[PDB]
């Protein structure tokens, strides 16, 4: 993508996400960062789409094939080489591919550039995201280092957006809300993932009273996927 | 399925 | 996938399915295609779903995309650039790609290989079909070739079909709705197309009485296909 | 949207 404008590159990851074409709205991004600017925050939200369609098709197959894997080893299974197994890996290795690609990206050189609060915490939300979908499929000897990655991104993303955001911010909602999935099925905390989405969903209640219509939606659908959350755990 | 963002 | 074991490339296929991979599909069905051995119909019926799904994707997204460039050709429009047409051209490459791909499969050397008519019929109604790909996105010269090799690989079908099944038949059918569309999209011959699709479902209908009740689910299943078109149609 | 096979 060297070779391509970078206005061309935004206006052509906004037609592929028309067409939806994330593998091609993903690299489309990709060059744009790559061009070395700051992106705005329409930009950084054409990214982050982009990448999350991208891992999430990746990742919904790693979890149909592992639950393959699973019953293929188990008691009365009939032995069938090792095809899963292999295709399985396959799929893993693709996904740890862009997960890789991604914190590359933050880590040139996004995240050293970002000196407002609102896109450092993007960052960094982003980074813990996608550290939180390698552990997903970790399984031994770095397991606790990218874990411990996820943990560390996440917590000085809420750090600044303590100090530095409203809590009906819709990036702070989310990020309260992807960390506390990580609380529950990474970190293997349940108790600290409900007092969180619970603690967030009350602080942003309270403010609700500031906003104007459109922020108010904004906000409330985020509120409802915390809600949603805590009736499932509850 | 639980939700994320 | 030279090195890969034909029944492996199957296997993974259909793992692949049960994950929604369906360009890992294609390229694992090409595989066993490159394998040099005739196919069954279960291997058949792998192979047209994925690169069914594949060309899919592919040829939703090229709508998308030409019907933004056609309202950016209107006037009123404000110009743009060149990047809506070259995204399009770029998809409409890719697709060419993938159908070109299936052709050479079906002419090295699936035709040429396949005595009986079930598995006849079936590759060359997926030489029509893909030639029908290519020709929804044509523009010049070699538009008219294309729109008769659909045709001709669409009539030897029909004939086999018709000398050789019941019509009953799912592969029948399918194939008549196929060349119905043919005629109502491609060769710009609605009452044809309205005429084989009324036709194609009266003789269906008047042999369903031979069916056993799965037989008969299969086929009344694809008549509706035929009702549908033909409810939109007239 | 007519339908194809
Ligand atoms: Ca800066
Ligand atoms: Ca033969």
């Amino acid at each position: 993508m060297g070779s391509m404008e970078r206005a061309s590159l935004i206006q052509k990851a906004k037609l592929a996400e028309q067409a939806e074409r994330y593998e091609d709205m993903a690299a489309f991004m990709k060059g744009a960062v790559e061009k070395g600017e700051e992106l705005s925050c329409e930009e950084r939200n054409l990214l982050s789409v982009a990448y999350k369609n991208v891992v999430g098709g990746q990742r919904a197959a790693w979890r149909v094939l592992s639950s393959i894997e699973q019953k293929s080893n188990e008691e009365g299974s009939e032995e069938k080489g090792p095809e899963v197994r292999e295709y399985r890996e396959k799929v893993e290795t693709e996904l740890q591919g862009v997960c890789d690609t991604v914190l590359g990206l933050l880590d040139s050189h996004l995240i050293k550039e970002a000196g407002d609060a609102e896109s450092r915490v993007f960052y960094l939300k982003m980074k813990g995201d996608y550290y939180r979908y390698l552990a997903e499929v970790a399984t031994g000897d770095d397991k606790k280092r990218i874990i411990d990655s996820a943990r560390s991104a996440y917590q000085e993303a809420m750090d600044i957006s303590k100090k530095e955001m409203p809590p009906t911010n819709p990036i702070r909602l989310g990020l309260a809300l992807n960390f506390s999935v990580f609380h529950y099925e990474i970190a293997n905390s349940p108790e600290e993932a409900i007092s969180l989405a619970k603690t967030t969903f009350d602080e942003a209640m309270a403010d609700l009273h500031t906003l104007s219509e459109d922020s108010y939606k904004d906000s409330t659908l985020i509120m409802q996927l915390l809600r949603d959350n805590l009736t499932l755990w509850t | 399925r639980r939700m994320s963002n």
